[PDB]
């Protein structure tokens, strides 16, 4: 019969609560404790997006600081500018590109491309995926957090008196000595358990023998009787004074700064030069990053050596270019990581134990630290730029339905470039003044490195030709990546000249070279691979209009921000400068505008992701299961299927004749009729 | 004190900064009356030109439907004279002049005044280009959204005034002029007829205004190097910028009218519900989801590009002449531009 | 597992492995299987 | 937007509906011609009708319209170089515009040369005609077109000639003039283009002329009496006197 | 921020009453169709709720307005509810304003830079609004009974020709003025929620904008928009419940679901529509509230600025 | 009866009465005539029939009389093709500059 | 498996409050199964190519330009997850189930889409985060984003701003001579009463008052 339960509302509430509990359990299972490679890669990609947003914000702040001569943004905080520059560099290099590329691409593809079940150590993969956030956060908080916490207008003098434990040292003597302790009780009170603030203002008050300069915020100790807060509340912004002078020193802690991406000794390797703070934080973050990189490299390389499929045991030519580049870069990272870790440990020991590991006085030499950093330096960039070439090569072959130009030659060239990258250490330290033989050897090795790159460019160009071009959004990104890589190679080759390098070492030319090589080529290739594999990663087809807008604004912004930088480099603008002469204002403003356009393009890409999520339409492989028409029957079948799918898709669209008639009769606004 | 909500007035202390010419400070010349007058003048001129061009084009189309295309230069001159001789063309000139006065008085001028009220404060760089290119991005979008539907009433009035003469005179409501129709029909059919599913017009106007304003501002700020590094005339540069902006606006705007026509002109399939269901917003969605983009761009040049793009170009040129694109620029290191003279000569 | 008994107690020595409000251990807190 | 009414719009909608309902893809044919000779189609079931080498019969290097601009470019080059008028830098740059555009007429003429039907064949069934041409870069492009797509033009080419009763050939079969014919839609390289005018030159040879006239008239031919020629005398991309 | 206030000059009670009357009349006239549509929408899905998924969810205010216009009365049919709702709005505003003015006169801090705290001001405003809305429950029911007859069957229609005729019919058929207070507690709760969901967020956003963007001109409008959104989110279930209650016709067979009170109405809505049933027409309600707030704020602020300038307060004091 | 979602009941009907025309009786009569004469009564704009110096238009002329070669073309399947041989030819010039 | 009972409010044809997604007219994702096995496309003719055999019909001509209208076939909308059933499918009965894979291919965890509002945040994430680093955090300084207003007259002191003294420097002949030299630009403001009125030519708004 009918049941009259008083609260169907409570029934529905119980249903909702059960839904919430089951949702929490399912979220913990498939998004927290999951060992799925796809889920781990998706999480890593989201974290990488967040980190890249933070890095782009740091870059935008740097660009705003450099926009106008006279330090309009940072207000002369040179230490803050240096910290922000180091933070941007580290977050983009060690926390954005490496995290995104390694985590996302490897986790998504190694299960598929290498054809292995999950990862070699799924527990380690999950551990690294969950561990990257700590370093991500740590490296991004240095610019806003400093040991000198008080503000420039913060009158720390009012509160620091309470921090002084030496004020009551006298009673410390009689704490364990009671024979004459009462004698100390016979003294006259002057500053015992009392605080007398000297007159902070010129008060001409004849009737007042004493003027209480005590903080008004601490008048009634009863209020402070239970407040579990420090006295800094009285010291935090209790004055209306402001010093809007660029000459006014806003730090007074000049030793507290950062030493950029490459730690430069002894400036970084001395407490007198680099105070306790950002330097130590960066060293610890580098140690953590090295541990995480070792973990990731073990998890990746262990599978490739062991978990290979029955047919992909040794013939690496069969694997995709992106996966081959992944394996090669993993080996390269496994090479230099121990050296980087040892160098970081030595730098930390010098900073905190004073081993004189960089002091020229009793045996040390900053050249050793510079050489170690460079031995970690050039291979890092070489490994970083490697995967994007494989991504572009994989994107191009499917779009043109043709075989690659020279797969074996390209693989061998990549391996040779990786081998050669271990011998360009002296190239980045040409001005350090090494032995002329060493400088000549370094220059000769640097010049010879371009031999593999030309092979790759020729192979890409040749594979792009004599094919069946099917233009997709991915193809335009690959073309943009190739165009960006064209200029960077020329800039690097020009910088390889000894005289030109001596004329432009550590300048805006080098800054432009580095940015166009990394920010342009690598990020463009990452975006291309994202668009090339948008379906498998997201499950829905991409949004054509917003994707085109992103590919347009992002490609233009890179050139817009790198052309003025190269122009200033030809004018000899020093790198890592907080301000410049007025002669550089035009180029600086152009670079800043380019950076803003790049930010707008990033916003457009985010809107593209949102639109793709709102679209919810299934994607169809343009190859239709036949990426190569290696046979006439295959070509005929592809043509027939394409014609059928076109006829089905072009259904309900008005016919050619009817559309022409309507278009011709469109104008229907006449004055007088018959 | 009067309603549930309250906007409490709170006093605050003053502020001081080193520089003072890099933010958004409303121009003293940016006043309501002056902005309204300049926008009205520019819009009226541009609308009059566009309407005269549209009338001439329609008369030429009618003549071509009546007589063969000219065979020589002399034949072209004769055909042009014959077309110009049309009393239908004269009546169209009068009606389009009325409609153009109405539209450029209320749509182009309104959009220009809104842009002036929204982009008055953004000062430029003393020795370069405006690096804060995203500062006015929200201002331009909001300003375009403000005046996006201002022209739909006049457009609907014109369409109805030219749409009733096609029906028999037994159902003719008069409409001696465009102004007469605009005066009578609102008191006859109700305002809702002039604002019934005007989404295509609203979207087209919004997109056109946003494209024109943003592109013109970005080009004027960024391309100054072409008039600074290179010693160009900058007048051909202004004209080229106007042309590029007009082409971009047309490309970004024609899809709304294309969707409206597809909803209202595609032959309906017997025995099925309407694919767009008669809202046409899905049409835009279909336009935003169509696989063949060109399918939503057919006849773009033929249908409306030759009728409104010249108006937009003329409006941009007239705005440049009226100086409505003026953005302040002061030396960030000299005199009024700074408050700390120490870090300027040492 | 609040108000929905997904888990069965007879197969679980220590009921309460997940946050739930519709379960109770068969072995009571004052229960003791003795010989 | 449908709230406003226009009787022109209503008539247009009614006409569109009528066209979509009545005008169908399947259409009956009436212009049918029965030839006066049994036709011996080639090994590929084709009978040749017109063979021509217009490139061999064209003035390529020294053309009428292109020569004037091609020579006048040096005058503008000299004027810009010597600054004879003593103008400004911007005026000189403007004067430099002329040389950058001179290639357009020559390119247009060369492209126009490609549209000439070098070879014409009729396949079995008398419904599709294969027209083969060669782009001046030596690009041999062939296309099959429907029989109904042809419409003759006048000898003056200023007005569309009547689809029937046209006399564009001599009595013996040779063409009376260099003829132009319009095709509504031609699928060149798979891409359909609308309203394209092709030309058959008088220098061509009208093999089996009668059917050619039927191809010119556009009427469908009754391919009843057909023989097969077993002679693979044509090679893959065989060299031709037209080059 | 406690001493940050700026109340150097104070308005008089009569001028405040007159300005409130004029501005509220203008704002209600502007928002009359919006309120009528929002009331009509809530009757349409009183037992169906939002059955659409993801972005399709909610009731299309554009579609509702299109249907209302196509009903045949056109734009002229958008003031039938406004005929009586205006008087009730004016009465509620007058009562709340008198109570709040008396309270503020009896408890204002001496310093013009010092005002009653957020909690105290909210309490006073909530008391005034609750009293005022408890006063005008009959007017709310009468105005609601007019618009509700359109989406309801003609047999189930109540048949009110306006304010006085509707009042007489209600006092006759429904038993008496006791039925006039059906849902009076709901109206009081709606006003109280409205009385406290605006000033807090408005002041918070205004101060945040002042700190982040200086004393810019967009601060007032941005704070108004944020406060309107927050107040609409807060009071949305209360307004829906009050409408569904005051709309309850006498004939039980003529009611889709029977509501014996706020608890019964909420239980039935949760059983049928669920939690999302309280978010019906949220966009339309927010639009109406924001429009009324913008009109009233602009008019009253302009009038007050003119009055203060006449009074001669300093440029910083104005 | 009510609250029985298995079969819909008239109590759930939300239908607004259609009182009068939305735009007016003139619009109603015009709509009636249009639905009655759609494709039947075809008014034509007034044009002077005799025009000295202008040969009357009698039929469609061949494409050789056009004053401008359009780029976009119409594929008979209903497509609006931009990539055409004429498009390639026109794109060859500017790319050279 | 299995499903619920009949409800007229759940039928879009009955309930008038259901808005039909024009991009999802012919597709009903609720009918999609894992793995999908519904055929939805085959060889279709008689749209532009007649299905009859007119290969050698001299009396029949095919006119591809006169194709009749057809029904638009919307693309397959992405599947929406039936969370409840999925919550049952992915549920775990701990310490009573062996860690083995069910033989059925239906046991494969097919990732189906759900609500979209979360991704909406990803649309505004680049903006919000930016504000988080610039507005909420007030980096690099509080005044960097504040409205620009110059300091008042002799505020905070004549050492930092001796504007009145500047007026004296602008009143002497030598400074006047400097103006004649053109090297020093004209005065940036004028001292009116005790206030500094910046002329409209200065391009800077009026200095904030001392409240
Ligand atoms: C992923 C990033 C990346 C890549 C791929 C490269 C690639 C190269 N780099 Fe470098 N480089 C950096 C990132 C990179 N670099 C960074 C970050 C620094 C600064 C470190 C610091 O801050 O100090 C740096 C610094 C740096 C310096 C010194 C700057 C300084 O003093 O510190 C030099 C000079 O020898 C150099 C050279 C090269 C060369 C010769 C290549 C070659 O691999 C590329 C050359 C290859 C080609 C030339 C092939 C292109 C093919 C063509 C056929 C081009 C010809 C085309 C035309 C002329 C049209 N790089
Ligand atoms: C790969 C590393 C990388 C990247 C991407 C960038 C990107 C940018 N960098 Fe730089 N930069 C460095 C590495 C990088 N940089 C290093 C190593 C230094 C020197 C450190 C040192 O001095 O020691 C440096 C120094 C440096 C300076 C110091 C100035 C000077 O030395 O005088 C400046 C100032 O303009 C600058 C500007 C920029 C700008 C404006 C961008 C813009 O491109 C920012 C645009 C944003 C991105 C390119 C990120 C993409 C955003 C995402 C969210 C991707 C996620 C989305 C997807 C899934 C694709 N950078
Ligand atoms: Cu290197
Ligand atoms: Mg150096």
């Amino acid at each position: 019969v009918s049941v009259n339960n008083y609260f169907y509302y409570l029934d529905r509430i119980k249903k909702l609560f059960t839904y919430l509990n089951d949702l929490r359990k399912h979220i913990l299972k498939k998004y927290v404790y999951t060992i799925n490679h796809k889920r781990i890669a998706i999480n890593y990609l989201y974290f990488s997006m967040v980190t890249g947003l933070s890095g782009a914000a740091l870059a935008t702040m740097i660009r705003l600081e450099l926009a106008h001569p006279g330090s309009p943004f940072f207000k002369g905080d040179s230490l803050r500018y240096l910290q922000v520059v180091t933070a941007h560099g580290l977050i983009m290099v060690f926390f954005v590109v490496v995290p995104i590329l390694f985590g996302g691409f490897a986790n998504f593809l190694i299960p598929y491309h290498v054809g292995s079940k999950d990862v070699a150590y799924p527990r380690l993969n999950s551990i690294g995926f969950w561990i990257q956030p700590c370093g991500y956060i740590l490296l991004a908080k240095i610019g806003f957090l400093r040991p000198q916490f008080w503000r420039y207008y913060d009158k720390t003098s009012f509160s620091f008196p309470f921090l002084e434990k030496m004020k009551y040292n006298q009673y410390k003597e009689y704490k364990n000595d009671y024979l004459f302790y009462l004698d100390f009780l016979k003294k006259e009170i002057t500053d015992d358990h009392s605080f007398f603030w000297k007159a902070r203002k010129v008060i001409k008050l004849p009737q007042y023998s004493v003027f209480s300069f005590v903080p008004l915020k601490l008048m009634m100790w009863k209020t402070m009787i239970n407040y579990p807060e420090s006295f800094w509340y009285a010291a935090s912004r209790v004055v209306q004074s402001r010093r809007k002078k660029v000459f006014v020193t806003k730090c007074s802690a000049r030793t507290l700064t950062t030493a950029g991406w490459t730690f430069i000794t002894p400036f970084s390797s001395n407490i007198k030069y680099t105070g306790v703070g950002s330097q130590d934080i960066l060293i610890l973050s580098v140690v953590f990053a090295g541990i995480s990189t070792t973990i990731s490299f073990t998890n990746l390389l262990i599978t490739r050596r062991t978990l290979a499929m029955p047919g992909l045991r040794h013939r690496r030519v069969l694997m995709p270019f992106v996966t081959i580049s992944i394996f090669l870069t993993l080996r390269m990272l496994a090479t230099i990581t121990p050296v980087l870790g040892a160098a970081v440990i030595m730098m930390a020991f010098d900073r905190h134990w004073q081993t004189t590991f960089f002091e020229y006085a009793y045996g040390g030499d900053p050249i050793l630290s510079q050489h170690l950093f460079w031995f970690f330096g050039h291979p890092e960039v070489y490994v970083l730029i490697i995967p994007t070439f494989g991504f572009i090569n994989m994107i191009v072959p499917h779009n043109n339905t043709r075989r690659v130009a020279s797969k074996h030659h390209m693989i061998w060239a990549i391996y040779v470039m990786a081998y050669m990258g271990y011998l360009v250490w002296g190239h980045h330290m040409y001005l350090v003044g090494l032995d002329h033989r060493s400088r000549t050897m370094y220059s000769t090795i640097t010049i010879m490195i371009s031999m593999p790159a030309t092979i790759k460019v020729v192979n890409w160009t040749l594979s792009l030709v004599n094919g069946a071009l099917k233009i997709d959004l991915p193809f335009l990104f690959s073309m943009s990546f190739l165009l960006l890589f064209l200029v960077a190679g020329f800039t690097g080759m020009w910088l390889s000249h000894v005289s030109l390098n001596v004329s432009m070492h550590d300048t805006f030319y080098v800054v432009a070279h580095f940015h166009i090589m990394l920010s342009g080529a690598a990020m463009t290739g990452i975006f291309s691979g994202i668009y090339y594999y948008f379906n498998a990663l997201f499950g829905v087809k991409y949004s054509r209009m917003f994707g085109y807008m992103h590919l347009i604004y992002y490609s233009g912004g890179q050139w817009v921000a790198f052309v003025p930088l190269f122009y200033l480099g030809f004018s000899g603008m020093p790198r890592r400068i907080h301000d410049y002469p007025v002669v550089f204002m035009g180029w600086h403003s152009m670079s800043t505008t380019g950076h803003f356009i790049t930010l707008v393009g990033i916003i457009f890409f985010f809107l593209m992701m949102f639109d793709s999520h709102i679209e919810r339409r299934a994607s169809t492989s343009t190859t239709l299961g036949l990426p190569r028409w290696y046979k006439r029957i295959s070509y005929y079948i592809f043509k027939i299927r394409y014609l059928q799918h076109t006829k089905s898709k072009m259904n309900g669209i008005p016919g050619s004749t009817v559309r022409l008639m309507l278009i011709n009769r469109h104008f229907v606004e006449y004055e007088v009729y018959e | 004190m009067f309603f549930e909500l309250e906007d409490i007035k709170r006093r605050h202390s003053l502020y001081w900064d080193i520089y003072n010419v890099q933010g958004w400070v409303r121009r003293p010349d940016s006043t309501l009356y002056n902005n309204v007058k300049r926008g009205v003048t520019a819009g009226v001129v541009a609308s009059l030109v566009q309407e005269n061009i549209t009338a001439l084009v329609e008369n030429c189309k009618l003549l071509a439907t009546k007589y063969e295309k000219p065979q020589n230069l002399r034949q072209a001159a004769t055909f042009m004279k014959e077309v110009f001789k049309l009393e239908n063309y004269r009546k169209a000139v009068w009606n389009r002049s009325q409609y153009a006065l109405c539209i450029g008085t209320f749509d182009i001028g309104a959009r220009l005044a809104t842009f002036r009220w929204l982009n008055n404060g953004w000062q430029r760089v003393f020795a370069g280009f405006e690096f804060n290119f995203v500062r006015k991005i929200p201002t331009t979008m909001l300003a375009a959204l403000f005046t996006a539907p201002f022209s739909v009433p006049f457009e609907l009035a014109r369409m109805a005034y030219y749409g009733d003469k096609t029906f028999p005179k037994e159902l003719q409501r008069g409409y001696s002029s465009y102004l007469s129709a605009l005066a009578r029909i609102p008191f006859e059919e109700g305002p809702y007829f002039l604002f019934k599913n005007s989404f295509p017009l609203i979207i087209r106007n919004f997109f056109q205004t946003f494209t024109l304003f943003y592109t013109y501002d970005f080009l004027k700020d960024k391309a100054s190097f072409a008039w600074r590094v290179g010693e160009q005339n900058e007048y051909a540069c202004k004209m080229i910028i106007a042309g590029i902006s007009t082409y971009l606006a047309a490309v970004f705007s024609y899809p709304w009218m294309v969707t409206r026509e597809m909803v209202d002109f595609w032959p309906k399939v017997p025995g099925a519900p309407c694919t767009f269901n008669g809202n046409y917003r899905k049409a835009a969605v279909w336009i935003w989801y169509h696989e063949f983009s060109g399918n939503y761009f057919a006849g773009f040049f033929t249908k409306y590009f030759w009728k409104a793009s010249p108006g937009m170009f003329l409006t941009l040129m007239l705005a440049d002449k009226v100086g409505l694109f003026d953005q302040t620029t002061v030396d960030n290191f000299g005199g009024a531009g700074n408050n700390s003279w120490e870090d300027t000569f040492v | 597992c609040i108000y929905q008994a997904y888990q069965n107690p007879l197969r679980h020595i220590n009921t309460g492995h997940n946050p739930n409000n519709v379960y109770e251990d068969i072995v009571m807190l004052g229960d003791y299987p003795v010989q | 937007l449908n709230h406003v009414q226009n009787m022109l719009e209503e008539n247009l909608k009614y006409d569109a509906q009528k066209y979509n309902d009545e005008v169908a893809v399947i259409q009956k044919t009436s212009r049918i011609y029965k030839p006066t000779y049994t036709i011996e189609f080639n090994r590929e079931g084709e009978v040749l009708v017109y063979s021509a080498d217009p490139i061999k019969n064209s003035v390529v290097y020294f053309k009428y319209p292109y020569v004037l601009y091609e020579a006048a470019i040096p005058l503008f080059i000299w004027a810009w170089i010597y600054n004879p008028l003593e103008l400004s830098k911007n005026a000189v740059n403007s004067l430099l515009i002329y040389p950058n555009i001179a290639w357009i007429p020559r390119m247009w003429y060369w492209r126009s040369l490609q549209y000439k039907i070098q070879k014409m064949y009729l396949l079995r069934g008398g419904k599709v005609a294969k027209i083969e041409t060669q782009s001046l870069a030596g690009d041999r492009f062939t296309s099959w077109v429907e029989t109904y797509q042809f419409h003759p033009l006048t000898q003056d080419q200023k007005n569309f000639d009547n689809q029937d009763n046209a006399e564009f050939l001599e009595d013996e079969g040779q063409l009376k003039y260099e003829l132009g014919v319009q095709l509504d839609n031609l699928q060149e390289m798979g891409t359909t283009s609308q309203d394209i005018v092709i030309n058959f030159m008088k220098e061509g040879t009208v093999h089996h002329p009668e059917l050619f006239e039927a191809i010119v008239k556009g009427y469908n031919i009754d391919t009843s009496d057909y023989v097969i020629n077993t002679a693979n005398n044509l090679r893959a991309r065989e060299g031709n006197h037209n080059h | 921020m406690n001493y940050s206030y700026k109340r150097y000059w104070e308005p008089s009670t009569a001028e405040v009453i007159g300005l409130s009357l004029s501005v509220n009349t203008i704002s209600a006239a502007l928002t009359y169709p919006i309120e009528f549509v929002k009331v009509r929408s809530q009757i349409r899905t009183e037992g169906v709720g939002i059955r659409s998924k993801n972005l399709y969810m909610g009731i299309n205010p554009n579609k509702v307005f299109r249907e209302i216009h196509a009903t045949g009365n056109g734009l002229r049919g958008f003031y039938q509810g406004f005929e009586s709702h205006l008087i009730g709005r004016l009465s509620y505003l007058f009562i709340r304003n008198l109570t709040y003015k008396i309270i503020y006169d009896r408890t204002k801090p001496v310093k013009a830079h010092n005002d009653l705290s957020h909690r105290e001001k909210g309490v006073i405003a909530g008391f005034a609004g609750g009293l005022a809305a408890f006063l005008t429950s009959p007017a709310d029911l009468v105005n609601t009974r007019t618009i509700a007859e359109g989406g309801k069957p003609k047999e189930w229609r109540w048949g009110y020709k306006g304010l006085m005729d509707g009042i007489n019919k209600i006092a006759a058929t429904e038993g008496g003025n006791a039925a006039l207070f059906r849902g009076s507690y709901a109206n009081v709760l709606r006003a109280v929620i409205l009385n406290i969901s605006l000033t807090g967020p408005f002041d918070y956003l205004n101060e945040k904008i002042w700190i982040t963007f200086g004393d810019m001109t967009w601060n007032k409008y941005a704070a108004l928009l944020w406060a309107s959104f927050w107040g609409s989110v807060a009071t949305l279930p209360f307004d829906n419940i009050r409408t569904r209650l005051y709309a309850q016709n006498a004939d039980p067979t003529k009611n889709r679901l029977t509501y014996s009170g706020w608890a019964d109405a909420a239980k039935k809505l949760i059983q049928h529509e669920g939690i999302s049933g309280f978010y019906v027409g949220f966009y339309a309600f927010y639009i109406r509230t924001f429009l009324y707030a913008w009109t009233t704020v602009f008019i009253t602020d302009k009038i007050t600025s003119d009055w203060k300038r006449k009074a001669g307060l300093k440029e910083w004091q104005i | 009866d009510q609250l029985d979602f298995s079969h819909f009941d008239k109590a759930f009907e939300n239908k607004y009465d259609i009182v009068a025309p939305e735009f007016g009786d003139l619009h109603q009569k015009r709509a009636e005539f249009i639905a009655k004469n759609q494709g039947t009564y075809r008014p034509v704009p007034l044009v002077p029939n005799n025009i000295k110096g202008l040969i009357p238009k009698t039929c469609r002329l061949p494409a050789t009389r056009n004053w401008y070669r359009r780029t976009s073309s119409f594929e008979r399947n209903g497509f609006f093709n931009i990539h055409t041989p004429v498009l390639n030819t026109k794109m060859i010039p500017w790319l050279l500059f | 498996h299995h499903h619920h009972e009949y409800d007229w409010r759940d039928d879009p044809k009955v309930n008038k409050d259901i808005e039909e997604d024009i991009r999802d007219r012919g597709w009903h994702p609720e009918t999609y199964d894992f793995p999908y096995t519904k055929k939805h496309d085959d060889w279709v003719f008689d749209v532009t190519m007649p299905s009859q055999n007119y290969q050698t019909d001299l009396t029949v001509n095919i006119h591809p330009e006169n194709k009749k209208m057809h029904v638009m076939k919307q693309v397959m909308r992405q599947s929406y997850w039936d969370a409840e059933h999925d919550m049952a499918h992915e549920y775990d009965y701990e310490s009573e189930d062996l860690d083995f894979q069910c033989e059925s291919f239906k046991s494969q965890h097919f990732r189906k889409k759900g609500p979209i509002s979360q991704y909406l945040i990803l649309g505004l994430l680049p903006i919000l985060y930016f504000g988080t680093e610039f507005f909420y955090n007030h980096y690099p300084d509080e005044d960097y984003w504040r409205v620009a207003h110059p300091p008042p007259l002799d505020y905070p002191d004549t050492d930092d701003t001796d504007d009145t003294e500047t007026f004296k420097d602008y009143k002497s002949f030598t400074g006047r001579r400097m103006v004649d030299t053109g090297i020093v630009d004209p005065l940036w403001y004028d001292i009116r009463e005790g206030k500094k009125v910046y002329y409209d030519w200065a391009g800077v708004n009026q200095p904030m008052e001392d409240i």
